[PDB]
């Protein structure tokens, strides 16, 4: 249903604090929460094209890494 | 191999996703080597927006992240 | 089913960063490791079929250097 | 990188027969592979200040190369 929202604040603030940032607006939270259903709706779509073509039942490793290097996404900047 | 977020409800996300996007009807399996990769990726990618988002805060004076500062870091990486 | 040994590979990876690391030697994520021999091996596989597809345009069931070096070149990648 | 590894690949490649001469062309390629892919993780992993290399910057590099 909605286990995005079983991604927790703590955890997000664990997130932030390991990029540094020293404390948090109120609205991150679900501005976190949309780019990792975002993000994570990309790759899995991916992934699972992979293990349907290679006519498998199993999602394997070498299709997530194959998902996460697919044009078309942005995973750090200008460069990818 | 450090998570920051819980195995349990990252992976219960995942499923829900992947019965959304698969073509089969029988409920696709995941490696444990694949969740755990793609964790540990989405959390490495949560981690370079947020400190983005954090150097743009900077850039204007605050040490508090707001929500312009994300969006205007997923303007500049693109 | 990795068909390359895991400490050998392992060691050519640390090596190979040793000599780009720039600035404090850098550190491997285990599941980062295991992601690149995944592709290392999976770009040697196709590219041993393309190399064994020019053997079977030239009527050889033996591959040949030169039939690997025309596949590189008309690849472009690397 | 052993020669009975690169049998084993060569015939999940499908191939039948083996000229000595391929085994060495395989190690300039796995390590020119290597090299373009580790050159982009490591400069990228630099540039985010960072002191490990993740699976992330791998399928950065990984992208780019191919």
């Amino acid at each position: 249903r909605d286990n995005i929202q079983g991604i927790t604040k703590p955890a997000i603030r664990r997130l932030a604090r390991r990029g540094g940032v020293k404390r948090i607006s109120g609205l991150i939270y679900e501005e976190v929460r949309n780019v990792l259903k975002t993000f994570l709706e990309s790759v899995i779509r991916d992934a699972v094209t992979y293990t349907e073509h290679a006519k498998r039942k199993t999602v394997t490793s070498l299709d997530v890494v194959y998902a996460l290097k697919r044009q078309g996404r942005t995973l750090y900047g200008f460069g990818g | 191999t450090d998570l920051l977020i819980s195995r349990m409800p990252f992976a219960r996300l995942v499923k829900e996703v992947t019965d959304q996007f698969t073509t089969e009807s029988e409920p696709l399996r995941w490696q444990s080597m694949a969740i755990m990769a793609l964790q540990e990726a989405s959390e490495a990618y949560l981690v370079g927006l947020l400190e983005h988002t954090n150097l743009l805060a900077l850039h204007a004076k605050r040490i508090t992240i707001m929500r312009k500062d994300m969006q205007l870091a997923r303007r500049i990486r693109g």
